This record gives C-alpha cells, sequence and structure tokens, in this order.
RNA sequence: GUCAAGUGAAGAAGCGCAUACGGUGGAUGCCUUGGCAGUCAGAGGCGAUGAAAGACGUGGUAGCCUGCGAAAAGCUUCGGGGAGUCGGCAAACAGACUUUGAUCCGGAGAUCUCUGAAUGGGGGAACCCACCUAGGAUAACCUAGGUAUCUUGUACUGAAUCCAUAGGUGCAAGAGGCGAACCAGGGGAACUGAAACAUCUAAGUACCCUGAGGAAAAGAAAUCAACCGAGAUUCCCUUAGUAGUGGCGAGCGAACGGGGAUUAGCCCUUAAGCUUCAUUGAUUUUAGCGGAACGCUCUGGAAAGUGCGGCCAUAGUGGGUGAUAGCCCCGUACGCGAAAGGAUCUUUGAAGUGAAAUCGAGUAGGACGGAGCACGAGAAACUUUGUCUGAACAUGGGGGGACCAUCCUCCAAGGCUAAAUACUACUGACUGACCGAUAGUGAACCAGUACCGUGAGGGAAAGGCGAAAAGAACCCCGGAGAGGGGAGUGAAAUAGAACCUGAAACCGUAUGCGUACAAGCAGUGGGAGCCUACUUGUUAGGUGACUGCGUACCUUUUGUAUAAUGGGUCAGCGACUUAUAUUCAGUGGCAAGCUUAACCGUAUAGGGUAGGCGUAGCGAAAGCGAGUCUUAAUAGGGCGUUU
RNA sequence: ACCCACUCCCGUUGAAAAGGUAGGGGAUGACUUGUGGAUCGGAGUGAAAGGCUAAUCAAGCUCGGAGAUAGCUGGUUCUCC
RNA sequence: GGGCUCAAACCACACACCGAAGCUGCGGGUGUCACGUAAGUGACGCGGUAGAGGAGCGUUCUGUAAGCCUGUGAAGGUGAGUUGAGAAGCUUGCUGGAGGUAUCAGAAGUGCGAAUGCUGACAUGAGUAACGACAAUGGGUGUGAAAAACACCCACGCCGAAAGACCAAGGGUUCCUGCGCAACGUUAAUCGACGCAGGGUUAGUCGGUUCCUAAGGCGAGGCUGAAAAGCGUAGUCGAUG
RNA sequence: AUGACGAAGUGGUUGAUGCCAUGCUUCCAAGAAAAGCUUCUAAGCUUCAGGUAACCAGGAACCGUACCCCAAACCGACACA
RNA sequence: UAAAAACACAGCACUCUGCAAACACGAAAGUGGACGUAUAGGGUGUGACGCCUGCCCGGUGCCGGAAGGUUAAUUGAUGGG
RNA sequence: UUGUCGGGUAAGUUCCGACCUGCACGAAUGGCGUAACGAUGGCGGCGCUGUCUCCACCCGAGACUCAGUGAAAUUGAAAUCGCUGUGAAGAUGCAGUGUAUCCGCGGCUAGACGGAAAGACCCCGUGAACCUUUACUGUAGCUUUGCACUGGACUUUGAG
C-alpha cells in the first residue's frame, strides 16, 4: 500500500493505542492482512485417473440412455438451419455432437447453436459429457474412443 | 516569542529554489522525484 | 470472494435486541450491553425453573400447616398421619384442598388424625 | 345526622417500558464512472530540427480543465464521412458556420511565446542584459540568421626556444538531458539468524554511481570426460538438498551425467554478419464501408416481460433502448477498403564497419596480500590481480582438484556472431469462481489536489433525483429572506435537487400502563390490578404493584463483584493465509510396479518415463548378498530376510 | 530605550505549547541589533549546561533496508455432540 | 437479626418432619457398545478450562443455470407468526423499486464486543466553563424586519517616544464604491480585513534595473579523487556598502 | 462640495540627539574593496577617427508604486495580552 | 523547573613546534595555523593580587641511551618424505 | 556530634571566636589570606510593617442571576445511602442491620484505591542506547623494516 513508512505519533505519551503504519491491516485503507497474489489452481490428474473417469461417465451414458450412437454426421453446408433440421430428425435439442474429425463446415454450423456442442473426441471433457442433455456420437468416435480408453 | 519560521523570499529562493536544486545532483533527485509523483508545485 | 458482513451482521444484533425488549437503558437498546443482559437473564431462568419447584413446594407446604393446624394438627404430625393410613395425595393437591375445598381437607386430617392413633 | 375508629382511590414536577409517527445519521442492498491481475500482440525509446516537465497566454461573455501557441479550442493539403456544428465542468443568452460538403476522424505539412540539458552572458525557472552579420527606418529602432561547453577531425597561425611543441582562431561532425523495469560494471551496509556473540549469516542483498541496448551479457574449448566418448553460448527440468563446505554451529551448496528449448558459425593472405543509402516485390499499421431476421396480445407509467404464432444464424449468453430483446438501435460473424505516412520481411547494388592486421610476452608460470570459484587455508587444484618477478615456441605449451609419472584432451595471452532468455513506464484487444465507493490505485469526484512541513517529504475527504428536468407556472405566510403550506409535474415528491434504498446509536411528539416511605449488576421466578383487541375469558398484546433469588462482561490468574486490565455508544472494517518441499490419516486410480518434469501438442486430451519412489539387505567402506557385519571363529551377538 | 531573566504572585483544558503584573540585572561593551553568507548528523557548533543544530537531541529530520527483531503484553469473530 | 432461660442453651434417648440440579416418578434428546444385515429394542452413560476427536449452520463468488422466480413486485429495510437441539430456516403485512437464486457440488477477503484496535456518526459532562488585557461609557437622531455594538450629533473616557505618522521585510487586493448577510466575526449586525460586481496603483530625478565590488558562491582550462565528485586559476556572480 | 475674491503674514528669544562633521583632539584594539571620477601614456590611429567648447534639436527605456506594517492584513493553527 | 561556589577571565606554569611548524579539516589536491615565524603558534593544567608552593621516580606515562637478551615480513642451510 | 569552651538570646542542632581527637585538610585537581565586587550561602541588628496575635472594613475583576453563543477531560451499564462483618485480604452494589418521600441550585472536597501519562523507583528480557577502561576482538592515524620507484663512485665489511 502507498505510505506508510513513518511511525503514525510515539510509541508511549499521547494516550493512544500504539501505531507503527497507517497502513496497518488494521487500519482503513491499509493493506489487507494476507493479500492474495495470482496463483494457479490446477489439480493434477493421473492418466489413467482421468481414463477411468471418462470411462465411467461413457458407460453411465448408456446406462442412462443419454448416448446416441449414428452411423455418421455431416452437414453439407455450414449453415445453421441445415444442422437444426437435422438434429430435430434425430429428435435431439441440448446435445454435445462427437465426432472423430471435427468438420469445418460442421463447427460453423453449430458455433451460434444455443445447446449444441461439436467436439473431437479429444475434446469431449469429462465437464461436457455429463453437461449436455444428450451426447450424439459417430461410429467412427466411438472407436476411436475404445482405441482410447480400451 | 521568535518562532523558527522568519520569512525571507530572496533566502527561501537562494536555498530552495529550482536553480539550487538544478545546481547539484541530488537536487536534481529532488526535482525528478517530484515530477514522477506528479507534484504541481515543483520548487519554493 | 470478499464477504460483506453487514447484512448477517445487522440480522444477529436485531435477534438480541429483540430478546432485550423491557430492560431499562442501555440494556434495550446498545447491543454489547444488552448481549450480556440477554445471557444473564437465560442464566436466570435456567436456574429459577429448578427454584420454582422448590418455591411452589414451601407454598404448598406452609398452607398444608395453616389448614391442618385449624384442625388440630402440625405439619408434621399430618405427613406422618398421611403416611400410616396410606394416602399419597401430593402437597400441591393438598394445597389447593385446604384453601377451596375446606371439608375435603378436614376429612383428609381426620384420616390422618385416626391414623396415629 | 354528630362523633370516633378502621380503610382508602384519583390528582406526576418529572421519570420508565411498550407501541405509532417523526428527526438525525448515512449503514445495507442494488448500481458504476474507476481500479486490480492476467493472456495475446505492438512498440521498445524521446532530446540541440530543443525532450520529459512546466509558466504565461489563447474563446462573445468570469474561472478552471482540455486543446492549441502572438497563425494560439487553432492555419494548409491529401483521404475518409454525409448533416449537423461552434470541446468539458455547465449551461444561458448572443453572433455565426454548413449539402459551393461544415463539425468530426486519419496521413502529411505550417506556425510553434517564455522556462527547462537550456546552449550569447547573467539569474531568485518561466526574468535581466547583450554582441556579430545582412537587410530597412530616421531617430531613440525593426526583420532574418548567428553567437554555450567539451570530444573528434581539419585548416590557419603560434611562445619560453633555432627547428618545434604547448597554446590561440575558424570550420565540420558528434555528445550532454529525461525515462518504471530488464542488462553489464564500480562502491557496498545494517537490522536479522546463529535462541548471547566476534568467524559465519543477512548478502554481493538494500542503496549510491557509471555505461549500453531493445534486449544486454556470453559465445565457437589452452572445455568436459575417462581410456568410452561429448562437442560454442544462453535458458528450462533433473541429478540433489546429493558430493562437498561450515565457530562441521546457524547455515551455504555443486558438478559429472541425462531430458528439453534453440541451433551457426566465421575470420586476422582479412570473412560471416551489422549499419546507411538506393532498389524488386510481399505483407502489416495508422481513417473507414456493408452487414440478416418480429408481429399480435395481457399487465403495466413505459415491454424487451405474459400468452400465441413466426423468421435469421459462419451473426445466440455484447452494450443500450421507459422492466428481462438473436430479429428496436449500435454492434457481432463474415466480406470489402487507403491519396498519404510508419514499420517488418524480402530481391538485387553501393560504399561504411566488422578491422585487432598478419596467430597473440611483461604474456603463461612464480612469491606476497586479497577476491571468486558451493569450497570459511584446508592436504587446496583452477580463475583473477594490488605489489614484486618472469618462460618456452608444436621436438613447445595448458588442463585432468595437493604432487609425481604415464595416458587422454585441448592450443591462452586477436577478434565478430542470430535464436531460444529478461523486463513493461507505454499502445491495442481479449479475459477474470478479482474489487465495487471504509473495497479497488493514495486518487471513480478538477488527487499527488486540499492540507501539513523551511525543506526533503507526508498526504486526505468527497459517487447515485427521475425513463425524461418534465427541476415545481401561479397563490399564501415570511425580511422583495431562510424555510414552509397549497397548486402543478411525474408511475412515484416521505423521488424536490445535501434528492435511490434509508439500518443503528442518538434526539423528540402522541397514547397505554407503572412511578414521590423507598435501598444495590436492574434481571429472573411468582404475581394483583389496569388498558387494548377479539376469541369475551383456561385468549392475545402492553404495562407491571408486591414478593423469592440474584455482586456485568472480557482478559489474566492459585484466586477477581473486585477498588486488577480493556471497552462512551452505534455502524462499517479488523487477525491461522499463500507458495514450495514433506510426513501421517482418510478417500480414489493403477499395481510388482506406480508416476512423470521441463517440454511438444488446432493444447485440461495425447505424447514425453530423463527422473523419483518401490521390488534387498548388511557394512565406515572395498565388497558380499537372503544374507551381511563384528571376530581367529562357519561360535555368540547386531541389523535384515517368512511379502 | 534595548538586551536579559533573580523573586513573588497569577496563569497551568493558559490571552500564551514558557506569558503577564509588580519588583530585578547589564545598559561604550567580552554590548545589542538588521541584512547577506559559512559550518550539520558519530557530524557541526559549544565563555562547557551533554547545551544547541526549525516547539524534535547521550547522536536531527525524511525516505528506503522494513512487515527489523519482540522467549514480552494485548486481541483472535457461527453452532452442536 | 428479632428475641430466647422447667429454652428457642447444654447433655442423653426417641419418634416425626423440612431440606439439593443427589435418588425415584413421568415425558423428551443424545453417546457408546450388543442384538439386530431393519424400523428399533437392551444396558450403561451424557459438569468441564487448556486441548484432542466428531457433526453442522450461515455469508460472497463459480457450475448446475440461455434454467427457475420476479413490476400481479427482486435484493435490501421494518413488524408479525411459525419450525427446528443450535448455528438458523420458512410464511406473511408494510416499506422498496430491479434484481434474486432452488438443489447438489466447488472455491473463499466466510461469521466480531473487546486488541488504551481503525474510520465515520452521535451521546455524557451541560446548556455547564468561557466569550482573550478592568482605557468606559451615556444620551439623541437616522436607517432598517429587527440596533447596546452601524452612521451622524452632543457629552464622557483612553493613548500620545504611541494605542500617532512613516520606510524596510513579510503578506498580496486585505485598498475604494455599489449591492448583500447564509457561512466567517467567540453575541446581534443594517456593520466588516466577510460574499458578489466594478473600479483603483501614472516617475529621467523615489526604489530597483543598469555600473562597482565585501563575505561568500559558481567556476573555462587546471590539479586531485573508485564513480558521484573535491578544490581552485582566468573569470563571473553576489548588498547589508 | 459648488467659483471668484481673500486681511495680517512681522520682530525678539530659545534651541537640538539634526547639519558643518568623511572636520578637530586623543587613544589603541590601528580602523572595507572596487568602480564611477581626474590625469598619464602603450599597442593602434594620423587630411581621418577621437577630443574640447559653443549653439540648435531631441531623448531618458523596463520593473515596483493600492493597502496593512508594535499589526485583526507579517511570524505565532485563532480577528491570539 | 538549576545564574551558582559552575564556565570564562587577566595572570601563572608545563609541554610541543625551526616553518612545507606542531596541530586540525580533508581518500587527495588543497585549506586553516598565517600572507604569522620561538617576545610566535598549538595543547594541557591553574586561575587577580599578597606570602608561598614541602617529601616520594617504586607503579604508569613521557624523555634520553643502546652493551646484552628477545623479536616481523623476508631468505632458505639442513633433514625427512 | 547538637564534640568542648567562650560570645551573642529568656531560651541558639544555625552563627561567630577558639581547641585539636584532621572517621576522611594540605600546597598550581594549588595552600593560606585578601581591598573591591556579587539578583551568591549562613548568622545578627536598626527601621519598617496585616508575616503574625487575628483578622475587620472598603474598591475593582470573577463567582451568582437574566438574555445570546457555546467547549473539555471522563464514561461497561446503573433504579449510584450509613454501619459492622465478609470477601483477590480497605465494599454504593455481598450478608446482617440501620436510616431514608421525589427533583434542583449555591457551596466544600472525605471517598468513588477520583481524571490525566501501558511507573520513571524496584526487578526481569540471554532488550536498546550512549559513556569508560590495563574486558575481548578489531581499526583510523602514527611508527619499523623488506621490495619497487632507485642510480654512479670511493672506502670499513664473509664465503668462493
Ligand atoms: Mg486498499
Ligand atoms: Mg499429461
Ligand atoms: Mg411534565
Ligand atoms: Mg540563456
Ligand atoms: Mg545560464
Ligand atoms: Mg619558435
Ligand atoms: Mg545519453
Ligand atoms: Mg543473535
Ligand atoms: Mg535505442
Ligand atoms: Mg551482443
Ligand atoms: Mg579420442
Ligand atoms: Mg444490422
Ligand atoms: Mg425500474
Ligand atoms: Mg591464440
Ligand atoms: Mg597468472
Ligand atoms: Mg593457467
Ligand atoms: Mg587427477
Ligand atoms: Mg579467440
Ligand atoms: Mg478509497
Ligand atoms: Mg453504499
Ligand atoms: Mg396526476
Ligand atoms: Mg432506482
Ligand atoms: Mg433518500
Ligand atoms: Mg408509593
Ligand atoms: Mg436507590
Ligand atoms: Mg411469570
Ligand atoms: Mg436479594
Ligand atoms: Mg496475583
Ligand atoms: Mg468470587
Ligand atoms: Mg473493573
Ligand atoms: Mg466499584
Ligand atoms: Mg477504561
Ligand atoms: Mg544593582
Ligand atoms: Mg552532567
Ligand atoms: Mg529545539
Ligand atoms: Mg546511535
Ligand atoms: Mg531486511
Ligand atoms: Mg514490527
Ligand atoms: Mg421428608
Ligand atoms: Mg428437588
Ligand atoms: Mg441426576
Ligand atoms: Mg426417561
Ligand atoms: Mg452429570
Ligand atoms: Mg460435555
Ligand atoms: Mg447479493
Ligand atoms: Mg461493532
Ligand atoms: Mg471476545
Ligand atoms: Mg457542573
Ligand atoms: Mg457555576
Ligand atoms: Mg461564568
Ligand atoms: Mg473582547
Ligand atoms: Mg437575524
Ligand atoms: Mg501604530
Ligand atoms: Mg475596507
Ligand atoms: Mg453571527
Ligand atoms: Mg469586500
Ligand atoms: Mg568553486
Ligand atoms: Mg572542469
Ligand atoms: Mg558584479
Ligand atoms: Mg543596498
Ligand atoms: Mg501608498
Ligand atoms: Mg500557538
Ligand atoms: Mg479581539
Ligand atoms: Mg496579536
Ligand atoms: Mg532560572
Ligand atoms: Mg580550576
Ligand atoms: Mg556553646
Ligand atoms: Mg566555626
Ligand atoms: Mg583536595
Ligand atoms: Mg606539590
Ligand atoms: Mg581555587
Ligand atoms: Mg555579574
Ligand atoms: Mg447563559
Ligand atoms: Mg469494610
Ligand atoms: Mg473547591
Ligand atoms: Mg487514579
Ligand atoms: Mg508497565
Amino acid at each position: 500500500v502507498s505510505g506508510g513508512g513513518k511511525k503514525p505519533w510515539r510509541q508511549k505519551g499521547t494516550g493512544r493505542a500504539r501505531a507503527g503504519t497507517i497502513r496497518s491491516p488494521i487500519w482503513r485503507g491499509g493493506g489487507t492482512t494476507f493479500a492474495a497474489k495470482p496463483r494457479s489452481h490446477e489439480q493434477k490428474l493421473n492418466k489413467k485417473m482421468y481414463r477411468a473417469a471418462l470411462r465411467s461417465i461413457l458407460a453411465e451414458l448408456v446406462r442412462l440412455d443419454r448416448l446416441v450412437v449414428v452411423a455418421d454426421f455431416a452437414v453439407d453446408a455450414p449453415k445453421t438451419k441445415g444442422l437444426v433440421a437435422k438434429l430435430d430428425t434425430l429428435g435431439l435439442k441440448d446435445v454435445l455432437i462427437v465426432t472423430d474429425g471435427v468438420d469445418e463446415n460442421l463447427y460453423l454450423a453449430a458455433r451460434n447453436l444455443a445447446h449444441v456442442d461439436v467436439r473431437d473426441v479429444q475434446g469431449s471433457d469429462p465437464v461436457s459429457l455429463i453437461a449436455y442433455d444428450k451426447v450424439l456420437v459417430t461410429v467412427s468416435a466411438v472407436k476411436k474412443f475404445e482405441e482410447l480408453l480400451g | 516569542m521568535k518562532r523558527t519560521f522568519q520569512p525571507s523570499t530572496l533566502k527561501r529562493a537562494r536555498v530552495h529554489g529550482f536553480r539550487a536544486r538544478m545546481a547539484t545532483k541530488n537536487g536534481r533527485q529532488v526535482l525528478s522525484r517530484r515530477r514522477a509523483k506528479g507534484r504541481k508545485r515543483l520548487t519554493v | 470472494a470478499r464477504v460483506k458482513r453487514g447484512v448477517i451482521a445487522r440480522r444477529r444484533h436485531k435477534k438480541i435486541l429483540k430478546l432485550a425488549k423491557g430492560y431499562y437503558g442501555a440494556r434495550s437498546r446498545v447491543f454489547r450491553v444488552a448481549k450480556q443482559a440477554v445471557i444473564k437473564a437465560g442464566q436466570y431462568a435456567y436456574r429459577d425453573r429448578r427454584q420454582r419447584k422448590r418455591q411452589f413446594r414451601a407454598l404448598w407446604i406452609a398452607r398444608i400447616n395453616a389448614g391442618a393446624r385449624q384442625n388440630g394438627l402440625s405439619y408434621s404430625r399430618l405427613i406422618a398421619g398421611l403416611k400410616k393410613a396410606a394416602i399419597e395425595i401430593d402437597r400441591k393437591v393438598l394445597a389447593d384442598l385446604a384453601v377451596n375445598e375446606k371439608a375435603a381437607f378436614t376429612a383428609i386430617v381426620e384420616k390422618a388424625k385416626a391414623s396415629l392413633a
């Protein structure tokens, strides 16, 4: 904190409580006692711990009927209207789309959609696999999941 | 009772003015410090 | 991250002062004075749950003594007589009879007098 | 009826409690104008062509801020732009400008007082006094330019002193000063720790000083290694808190080796580079342009909210708009855009430099005294040098931690060299399990201000009407006041300008009950009466006569009502955190294995298994090994082995 | 006059962070005084009291090392078992 | 303490009774064991500082959440009722006028009465002390909303080697005039060194500048010094002359 | 305030700490400097320039100036004994 | 909060100092001493004046001496590895 | 020790003179005297007096009352009596008892261990500062010698 080098008054005699600085954390406008500094919050997760959690999530998604498997999923043009029509045929509104390789047109078509996310297999984090109402996954991405976690 | 401040603008200038400060290197440091803090008044 | 204490602190202080209602001076207006008064009143209230049972029994026994002496018996002789003749009417009910049902109380005293001799 | 005795309400100067309504005050909530921290870029300097920083001026009207400089909220021009404009506090009237394209935005020019390195001389900064040249006025001057010092170079002159030299004069080029950090170097504490203290630590830290650059420094083995080899420098992770060092105290603390990031080497028989000026193309930056798609209905002051039905999306969690908007506005994704200037890459060319010339001699080595190497004299190698000395010449020399021999490895006393690395005062964008007016910058507000100080220096407080001023015409009291009462505006005025909400302390007015024969932590247990309200008395609320019991709290103590400590009260703030190593427990993953670090990675994935721990111990150790150590001992015994 | 400060009283939240009233000493001198200047922090200056160096002196003030250190004092905030 | 004496004292004996949060009764909660693979039963426990162990409440932010609630009224504020063993929760009247957040997780600037704590506000003392030289006032008139204090007049009193008039330093508009009185003035104020506006300072001779130097400063070269610098020559400043 | 006129306006005495006086006397502690000013020349200049005197003509720039100043305006936080 | 008997003082004495003085401030240059030169300058003590100022050189200091002992850096005989 | 004697007083731990038994004077840290001087210490006297016996009266300024303005320290909260006991050992608050209607104003200071300043005395802390010295360890300065700058010559000086 700015200033605060000088002792505000002599230690004895004035009748006040003894003070060393006007920036004591006791004082208004003084320092924060345990002032924060920029620190990192990332924990370590074991590689196998991460994979075991992914296996648990994938098994639970199948058991809860929240996993939808399709042979393929491609859109022709990067049009949001086209993707909405495709997902309405499958009856999906809140959905995470997992593909082996994220298509450039598919990425653009889903960018503005409210509750639709398109991810590569490597990009399918535990949080997105749980948050989204359904996880539509292609057959190619299912096999790519098997190689990674099995 | 004579008090400690007996004003003399000539003495004030010769001891604390701009040219008194610029004459030495520690005086130039005062002007650098007071410019860095942004003092509206630099010398007296 | 930063947590202001104003709303929670005000709710705490108001609960204490609401309990200090009716107290004199600072004991009903000033928090750190009202806080001591609310604690002390609680200490008294806990202790006076015990003392109330003693106070009422002393009151029953005194009224039974007055009622029985009107019938020729002291309290101690009546209680001994009420044990010789197995009468288990307690002192709260006995003190109510001695005041409100004097004919009933006289019958009990005569039953104790007969039992003694 | 008289007397007597007994009993006895009501009558409160004031006070208490409750409730209602106010006042003061400015908490809380909500909000944001401002901050804080990162990430990605940019730029890494400005200055004698006058800087940073200022003073004084400059406007129709006073001041201050902003801009600008006697050409003075500005002039010229080139682009953008297309209807308003004459900056803000902070408006009111004036006078104007503008589709003959103004205001505004960007590039380039012009002007640019005075002070400040300040530089013609002087000086108490913003002032005083000059000289020289050229021109033009005749009076008492005017315009333009020049006039500092030092360094380098050059020309002319030039003493003591003959030649010279020192010196002097002119000219040309350059420098000086400022800036938060980063870099290299000179000088260099103490508190503190060692539970005292001197060696030691703190620490080559703080600070002072010098120099340079966008980076700097270093850098191409007289280097390690170990008989195998590696192959400049710099940086990150390990090795490892190990070897060692240390009043062997407190502490300090490697390297070898390994994994990575970057990669580059060139010359003294004169090069790679670097600088400048051309020059060929690429980008990039400094203004901008277009940019989709919504209606009805209900509540409402107002619709974006309700209900119903649509459409756009490479644009959907942006900011506003009278409450919550993809489709109302500004934007956003996306696609275009430069007359002119800046910058970065490049293709050639030109000089300049690197440049020390020509392979290193007062050098290597040595003695003394220091310093550094993790290494404090130690058995002390190596580097460096204040004093003093002092080689050899590849058939030579340096190192391999005393020293010697053998072996290996290198070639010092000459140079230049990018990248990976450090930092952010500054500019832009983006972001936040950051703050939200006692917080966050000291500073949200005309803050480094007010104020305090001789001075260096210290250093505040202070945000919110409403959607919109619609900011209350008019009437009345009042001093042609202050302040109010109406009226009106507004959805709301107890939103009325000290204006959102509007807490507490604290101060009042009103009502109810209690209170003037009564002794103390002021309550608590019992409890009459009165009052109020309905539920009309086994009720609720207020008060509470009388009475039992009863010496606050915190701290500190053997022990506190203590006449021990602390607190006038309220409101806000105010104290076990964080990082890195580690042990134990719990709970998970994997399991004779487990796990990665740096780093890479269209990046929380995946790779990377160098390293760490474990699977074997004993011994000081060589070593041996389910054994080992001690010992003459295969005996005893120690530790270990059956998980 | 001016410089000084011996006594008493007052004043002591003062008119005043050292004064006032009444008395007192020096008053051509080692005098008093204005303006300007020099000397300062382990330093100055001192007819010497550890005096004075901006109401601060047995080592000024200001900023920095710095959040020195404090085996000491104080304080340490919601609930229940 | 009142009072007490064939006691209300003392000695002995006896039968009664009072007396605690002890024991029992009745209702409830909780700990640990055991039986229970259950709800629950059984037994024994349940004062407590330092301290260890266990289980929770609440606050701010993040996710859940482009959800849900909300102008038919959010947060906050202020009452009432009600629920739990507690931290606390819930419902509602009024105020308020735009935000809030279920649940379960995750993070903390997470809880205040003390620190002669810090900042602001406001009390008590108390309408008390004081209103700053004991040189001194009285009256009349005017103006004004209002006059002890302003202006004028008539008196009185005080200073007069100053309490008068100046120059310097220092200050800086305080000077004068018109309007004005909120605050400032230790009271009031029409008055003012106060507020708003306007005006006012005229030099050959006064004082500066300019000329000259004192102490002293700076100081080309120079000498000295790790650097920063120190000293000083030529010079150049510097009045108090 | 307004604009014309306006009488007397003379002797004596006393008399400074002011002036002569930067003098005079005396003493010891022995009492600024520089320039302006007068004069003399050197280098230079030699009909010149420059100097002197007279007359005529003209000029004298810039800054301060209000006000308080033993004080209510300065130093003392104050309209401060 | 001390004005004194404290400090100073004239006078006295001791001692240092031959001038580039001793001594002091300064890393140094330099400066003061002093534009002085032992009748001078510094330091120390005493404190007008009058009468005086006695004894002790063991300790410590200072001054003078240098036969002997001891004694630094340095040098490196000799011995042992 | 107020030594003893003498003087001074009615009475003199002070004073003056003296004695010498100097706890523990003493000769330039000077001894002993000393005119003059001193806001210097002690003692005595004259005068003078409200210093006092012993205070009285008077005059101004406060205090007091009214009108205007308007602080302070302190403060856990107060419904804040005596006495005797008790008690962290000296009680407005505890026990017992006595007294006592409620509330101001002028006064006074016995208490509220009254207010003010984290006692300064005392002790402690392996606290600080500054001062001293023949405490320790250092060090500026001063001084000794070697080597360097640094040379020629001649002479007294050991071994080759
Ligand atoms: Mg802060
Ligand atoms: Mg990984
Ligand atoms: Mg009344
Ligand atoms: Mg100049
Ligand atoms: Mg100059
Ligand atoms: Mg010659
Ligand atoms: Mg430079
Ligand atoms: Mg220590
Ligand atoms: Mg540069
Ligand atoms: Mg380089
Ligand atoms: Mg080889
Ligand atoms: Mg659009
Ligand atoms: Mg609204
Ligand atoms: Mg070489
Ligand atoms: Mg060497
Ligand atoms: Mg070597
Ligand atoms: Mg070796
Ligand atoms: Mg080389
Ligand atoms: Mg702030
Ligand atoms: Mg607020
Ligand atoms: Mg209406
Ligand atoms: Mg609002
Ligand atoms: Mg309001
Ligand atoms: Mg009564
Ligand atoms: Mg009472
Ligand atoms: Mg009750
Ligand atoms: Mg009682
Ligand atoms: Mg004790
Ligand atoms: Mg007790
Ligand atoms: Mg107490
Ligand atoms: Mg008490
Ligand atoms: Mg207290
Ligand atoms: Mg006299
Ligand atoms: Mg002393
Ligand atoms: Mg002082
Ligand atoms: Mg010190
Ligand atoms: Mg430190
Ligand atoms: Mg501290
Ligand atoms: Mg019984
Ligand atoms: Mg019981
Ligand atoms: Mg029990
Ligand atoms: Mg039970
Ligand atoms: Mg128990
Ligand atoms: Mg318990
Ligand atoms: Mg909130
Ligand atoms: Mg509080
Ligand atoms: Mg507490
Ligand atoms: Mg009083
Ligand atoms: Mg009074
Ligand atoms: Mg009074
Ligand atoms: Mg007065
Ligand atoms: Mg009035
Ligand atoms: Mg006067
Ligand atoms: Mg005036
Ligand atoms: Mg007034
Ligand atoms: Mg005025
Ligand atoms: Mg000089
Ligand atoms: Mg020079
Ligand atoms: Mg001059
Ligand atoms: Mg003068
Ligand atoms: Mg004048
Ligand atoms: Mg004062
Ligand atoms: Mg006055
Ligand atoms: Mg005055
Ligand atoms: Mg005195
Ligand atoms: Mg003496
Ligand atoms: Mg005698
Ligand atoms: Mg005698
Ligand atoms: Mg003596
Ligand atoms: Mg002698
Ligand atoms: Mg003497
Ligand atoms: Mg005298
Ligand atoms: Mg009054
Ligand atoms: Mg007592
Ligand atoms: Mg009194
Ligand atoms: Mg006291
Ligand atoms: Mg103490």
